[PDB]
């Protein structure tokens, strides 16, 4: 339904709230899509089955321009099942980015899934 | 030593930190790394005291956010000791750093480059390379490095050096000696593409407990005297602050579990500090914390599935209200209202 498109991104849409399908046509990479969902400022990216395709973070980093710059999101949350098998390495890597683990019960988030929250500045 | 002040407060989870251990370890540092200038990765522990002593000695500061250069600028540290080395940098952060005199900014991709170009084009860029287990990949590969080195020119941006970061869990020194080798090759293509490079940053990852340093530092010193003889900085973290802190947790629940087939008493203690509060390690780096006093399993305040501090340890009975201790809880155990907690720290400077 043609939400946004620039030189590096192609986000088509799926239905309320607003779900987004952001896809990175990066300057030399393979195809990396992120099924996200924007709900009241904050955007919630779902994390693929793993392992991750070779493109991110260069893709995911673009996924933070937008949405900080286009969706004007104050919060971007990631989520993956728990499970999985690399929950550690996952938790660890995204923490290298300004992320942090979210204590269950938060007002901005099910129990089968592990969340992480990155806030903008 | 300070391993008593705990008791002086025993009469709600709290820290005590041997603020001397911070210093002796810095002393140990420049005795083991005389060539390297340490830049504290403040994200490891952004407590003002920890920083204020460190700043007052002679350490630079690897910052990674807006609030972090705040903390360190407010302590009157000159922006010539600040290096902005966040893996993924937001744009507004590039700008804030620009407007505030910080010049050294890392990068490892063209994506990071464009961002730097339109926010702080007059920055002193340091190309972070990828030393050889994590999801995404961090640091440039030896090939893409060159392409970044040219692109930087084709953009007219000053690249002044290279960096790497082996990080924790490096189970072999021959990884350090290799990066410095690759760090040479990159210095070349830079000097070859036409850059007056002079800054080698070797990142951080060196241990902060005795469970070794000089072992890693001793394979380094001959490697630097080799590839880089006549500036070298680092980004340590876990090192400085690990062995300084000791966490005091209070048992806030008790349960006995039996498991009878056809005869096995086991205890479960719940404390007021969890894996979503302080013990990020055990689901991050899969830690193995041993508890100290003054068969069971220790669980956290959140009744969650993996809020499990220790899964199985031989321990005498209690009851509730008792405290337990964990040493070397200084690295990545402090942060806040997302996401809320804030404990209280007792600094003991002899
Ligand atoms: C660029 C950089 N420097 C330093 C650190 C922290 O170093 P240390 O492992 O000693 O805590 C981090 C994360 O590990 C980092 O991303």
């Amino acid at each position: 339904n043609l939400f946004y498109s620039d030189d590096r991104l192609n986000v088509t849409e799926e239905d309320k709230t607003r779900i987004l399908n952001v896809q990175s046509r990066l300057t030399d990479a393979k195809r990396i899509n992120w099924r996200t969902v924007l709900s009241g400022g904050s955007l919630y990216i779902e994390i693929p089955g793993g392992a991750l395709p070779e493109g991110s973070k260069d893709s995911f980093a673009v996924l933070l321009e937008f949405a900080e710059e286009q969706l004007r999101a104050d919060h971007v949350f990631i989520c993956f099942h728990k499970n999985r098998e690399d929950r550690a390495a996952l938790l660890r890597t995204f923490s290298f980015l300004g992320f942090e683990i979210v204590r269950p019960g938060h007002p901005l988030v099910r129990p089968d899934a592990c969340f992480m929250a990155y806030t903008f500045e | 030593t300070a391993k008593d002040i705990l008791d002086q407060k025993i009469n709600d989870a709290f820290y005590v930190a041997d603020l001397g251990d911070i210093l002796k370890k810095h002393l140990r540092w420049l005795k083991a790394l005389p060539r390297v200038t340490p830049f504290y990765a403040v994200k490891c522990n952004d407590s003002k005291a920890i920083v204020k002593t460190l700043a007052a000695t002679g350490t630079g500061f690897d910052c990674a956010s807006k609030t972090e250069i705040q903390l360190v600028q407010s302590l009157g540290v000159p922006p010539e000791r600040i290096i902005y080395a966040n893996p993924c940098k937001q744009v507004s952060q590039i700008k804030y750093a620009a407007n505030n005199g910080v010049q050294m900014m890392t990068f490892d991709s063209e994506v990071e480059l464009m961002k730097v170009a339109r926010a702080h084009p007059k920055a002193k860029l340091v190309l972070r390379i990828a030393t050889d287990r994590l999801s995404v990949k961090f640091g440039a590969t030896l090939r893409t490095s060159r392409l970044l080195l040219e692109r930087a020119k084709e953009l007219n941006i000053d690249v002044v050096g290279v960096s790497f970061h082996v990080g924790s869990g490096c189970t072999d020194p021959e990884t350090f000696v290799q990066a410095i080798s690759d760090a040479r090759c990159v210095f070349d293509m830079g000097a070859e593409v036409g850059f007056s490079m002079y800054l080698l940053d070797i990142g951080g990852g060196f241990p902060g407990s005795e469970d070794k340093f000089e072992e890693i530092t001793g394979v380094i010193n001959p490697a630097l005297d080799k590839y880089f003889p006549s500036r070298i900085i680092a980004e340590p973290g876990r090192y400085y602050v690990a062995s300084a802190f000791t966490l005091a947790v209070n048992i806030i629940a008790k349960k006995i579990v039996l498991k009878e087939q056809t005869s096995e008493q086991t205890f479960m203690y719940y404390v007021n500090d969890g894996v979503y509060g302080s013990f990020n390690c055990i689901l991050y780096d899969h830690a193995h914390v041993k508890p100290l006093l003054q068969s069971s399993s220790i669980w956290g305040p959140t009744c969650d599935g993996l809020d499990r501090i220790v899964e199985r340890c031989d321990l005498p009975e209690m009851h509730v209200g008792d405290w337990m201790l964990f040493e070397n809880m200084g690295a990545y155990t402090v942060a806040t209202f997302n996401g809320f907690q804030r404990p209280t720290i007792y600094y003991v400077m002899s």
